[PDB]
């Protein structure tokens, strides 16, 4: 199982992202967290396979994270973007191995994301 | 690639030609470098926001209004596909009038020379700007690869700066000859100023 | 004479490999609190199955050589019916282990409030009464006969119909409704560990929940692959006959000698599949 | 977020010596840990991380890591004299940077002095610079804290001079010693 996230690039202030991450025995949580050189890391979402959401209270009003169980594949919609939301955002997994496996959680690589042009 | 600007406090442009994007860095002597504009375009947490970055090629960093603190060394730190490579900096100095060296020949002590060594010092004092040129003519002849220079930095007071050349030879080779002198070029200066002495 | 040498040598080291391995089972679930859990006494019941069923092979393998039964009726009796014990007594633990785990996984509210390990004790004595049922009457109808060659160690009905029905009871109330039973469970069990995030909330322990469950599962289907062409051939041989073969011979030897070594492979199982199992074996022989 | 260095010390060429600083305060395995190195009166040059790249001083490093990052020298030149720091980043810095994006080191240490030098301390030798306002001053050679005003930056000869424009006072703390100026 490897972790691949996209989506990210440089986009002008006030622009639209559409951040990706894939994962290929059940994957019910998947989450994103973004991280600044000068600040720790911070929870923007968390998404269960029910599809329930929470966010953060600066994140609230413009992320939107929605679940595609069939291809078991989640996207977070970026708007209303600023410079202060220049970070690298990572998204976080937890699956099984197998039917009989235990709980494990995921790391993906990471997508940076700058605001300015 | 980006060596040496003057500037007043107040006065508005830096530039590492290159393609990934710099950082910018300061640092103050005898301290530890500063990360001040990341991503080529992206401030620092609690970073004044005089600094700015812009990248087409040659990536700069422009300061709105300079500042006494702001008195230092630029790095940008460019990235590649597997090695960062830091660039060679550029320092900001007081802009200052320009100053004539006081250029004062020092002939070997008694001490140094019953001890076997010869050291002769050209000094320049409280002159500007930096840059200097400082030659040594022994009887009517240049001589090159036996001397030291030190630079000093700019006084607190006159934010000028004092420079020495030190020659240093062997006492039978200063016994040899008996004129003696160094020649100092600087804008300033009309001519170029040579200090004698006699052995 | 080659071929009868070589079958007993085999049969003597898988019943000395099948006490050996079952006794130790036992003494390790014996041994320690923590080894008391409900899974764990149900595995100790198919141990002490196949414990009483592998002492008795030693009896077995010497009539090869000589065709006599020297060692006595009594013994032909006690032989003859735990030859029927063996059965119900492991079918009817698999199937109480695998509803266990039922319980466990899909109703974890009250598991914990039946699965106290004197209920289990209870349902382990509820099969040996069951077992018992049918293996009674095997007990008090076996005797010794006195033929003309050699005395032999037979069962005797007064018996075309008694016979059959014994047969008959065995494979319905042993074979297919345990396997039913068992079959009924896992396939919710399945479906509540895919349907499910988190079984126990604790992720240690509902590792070790869905570990014990595949090893449960994974014995109970080493149990219906060795004990499948035992009862099949033994249905089949009587629904239409069979006559007398080489390869009926050779079949009937293989269906028993691997039903038999069944008991001798459990803690092949066991050892290879837990690791507290594992340690344990490491622990108590070194 | 704490990065203190530690490790450096005098060494003489050829040999080895093994760097480590701790990094305190945040989790270690989302991070890399660098080394910075400042020769005096020279810029900065990045030498390795702390997944590892070397600077073209490569075969003669080594860098490891474990809470902190061990780097190991070998065959040290004369030019491999410095000031050290190390300096936090991302784990993954080399794929996270792009033609858009860049970390960048955002925490820096102290920096540690790592000098190679095949000489022990030597005593001060001081000089009486006679006046030929007249100029007058102490010279220092072949070693320091001057007292009596200007003081030259150090000198590495194959050496400083103090000028006053009256006793100078020479003290060489390493070799403890200690030692009037007039027409
Ligand atoms: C020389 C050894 N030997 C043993 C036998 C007969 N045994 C074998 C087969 C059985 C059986 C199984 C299913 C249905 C059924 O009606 C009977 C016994 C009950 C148990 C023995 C076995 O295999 O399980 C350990 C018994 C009649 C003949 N020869």
């Amino acid at each position: 199982r490897q972790l691949v996230e996209s989506g990210g690039g440089l986009v002008q202030p006030g622009g639209s992202l559409r951040l990706s991450c894939a994962a290929s025995f059940r994957l019910y949580d998947m989450g994103w967290f973004r991280q600044a050189p000068g600040k720790e890391r911070e929870g923007v979402a968390s998404i269960t396979s029910g599809g329930s959401t929470k966010y953060a209270d600066s994140v609230k009003g413009r992320f939107t994270i929605s679940r595609d169980n069939a291809k078991n594949t989640v996207y977070l919609q970026m708007n209303s973007l600023e410079p202060e939301d220049t970070a690298v955002y990572y998204c976080n997994a937890e699956y099984r191995t197998g039917i009989w496996e235990e709980l494990l959680d995921g790391w993906g690589k990471g997508t940076p994301v700058t605001v300015s042009s | 690639t980006q060596s040496s600007l003057s500037a007043s406090v107040g006065d508005r442009t830096i530039t590492c030609r290159a393609s990934s994007a710099v950082a910018w860095y300061q640092q103050k002597p005898g301290k530890a470098p500063k990360l001040l504009i990341y991503s080529a375009s992206s401030l620092y947490s609690g970073v004044p926001s005089r600094f700015s970055g812009s990248r087409g090629t040659d990536f700069t960093l422009t300061i709105s209004s300079l500042q006494p603190e702001d008195f230092a060394t630029y790095y940008c730190q460019q990235s590649s596909s597997s090695l960062i490579t830091f660039g060679q900096g550029t320092k900001v100095e007081i802009k200052r009038t320009v100053a004539a060296p006081s250029v004062f020949i020092f002939p070997p002590s008694d001490s140094q020379l019953k001890s076997g060594t010869a050291s002769v010092v050209c000094l320049l004092n409280n002159f500007y700007p930096r840059e200097a040129k400082v030659q040594w003519k022994v009887d009517n002849a240049l001589q090159s690869g036996n001397s030291q220079e030190s630079v000093t930095e700019q006084d607190s007071k006159d934010s000028t700066y004092s420079l020495s050349s030190t020659l240093t030879l062997s006492k039978a080779d200063y016994e040899k000859h008996k004129v003696y002198a160094c020649e100092v070029t600087h804008q300033g200066l009309s001519s170029p100023v040579t200090k004698s002495f006699n052995r | 004479m080659i071929t009868a040498i070589t079958i007993m040598a085999l049969y003597s080291i898988v019943c000395v490999v099948g006490l050996f391995g079952n006794f130790l089972v036992m003494y390790v679930i014996v041994r320690y609190t923590k080894m008391k859990t409900a899974t764990n006494i149900y595995i100790f019941n198919l141990a002490l199955a196949d414990a009483l069923a592998t002492s008795t092979l030693p009896f077995q393998s010497v009539n090869y050589l000589m065709g006599t039964w020297p060692f006595g009726t009594i013994l032909c009796k006690i032989v003859i019916s735990i030859d029927y014990y063996n059965m119900f007594t492991s079918i009817f633990t698999l199937c109480t282990m695998s509803v266990d785990r039922y319980i466990a996984v899909c109703h974890p509210v009250k598991a914990l409030d039946f699965r106290t390990p004197r209920n289990a004790k209870i349902i382990n004595v509820c099969n040996w009464i069951l077992s018992s049922a049918i293996g009674l009457p095997v007990m008090f109808m076996a005797t010794t006969k006195y033929r003309q060659g050699s005395i032999d160690c037979t069962l005797t009905f007064s018996t075309w119909y008694w016979e059959n029905l014994l047969k008959i009871c065995v494979f319905i109330f042993a074979f297919i409704m345990p396997v039913l039973i068992i079959t009924v469970c896992y396939g919710l069990m399945i479906l509540r560990l895919k349907s499910v995030r988190l079984l126990s909330g604790s992720r240690e322990k509902d590792r070790n929940l869905r570990r014990i469950t595949r090893m449960v599962l994974v014995v109970v289907a080493v149990f219906i692959v060795c004990w499948t062409p035992i009862h099949i051939y033994v249905i089949i041989k009587a629904l239409v006959t069979i006559p007398e073969t080489t390869f009926q011979t050779v079949s009937w030897h293989f269906c028993i000698a691997l039903g038999y070594t069944n008991s001798c492979l459990n803690p092949v199982l066991y050892a290879f599949l837990d690791e507290n199992f594992k340690r344990c074996f490491r622990e108590f022989c070194i | 977020v704490q990065l203190v260095e530690s490790g450096g010390g005098l060494v003489q060429p050829g040999g080895s010596l093994r760097l480590s600083c701790a990094a305190s305060g945040f989790n270690f395995s989302y991070y890399s840990i660098h080394w910075v190195r400042q020769a005096p009166g020279k810029g900065l040059e990045w030498v390795a991380y702390i997944y590892t790249s070397y600077a073209d001083v490569k075969g003669r490093f080594t860098i490891s890591a474990d809470n902190t990052a061990y780097l190991q020298m070998n065959s040290l030149r004369a030019e491999d004299t410095a000031v050290y720091y190390c300096a936090r980043g991302y784990q993954y810095w080399q794929y996270h940077a792009s033609w858009y994006w860049n970390g960048g080191l955002d925490y820096w240490g102290q920096g540690t002095l790592v000098t190679v030098s095949s000489a022990s301390t030597k005593g001060p030798s001081v000089f009486p610079l006679a006046p030929s306002t007249a100029a007058l001053g102490c010279l220092v050679k072949d070693y320091v804290t001057v007292s009596w005003v200007h003081t030259f930056p150090a000198v590495l000869q194959s050496s400083l001079s103090s000028v006053v424009t009256y006793i100078c006072n020479v003290n060489h703390k390493p070799s403890n010693t200690k030692v009037k100026v007039e027409p």
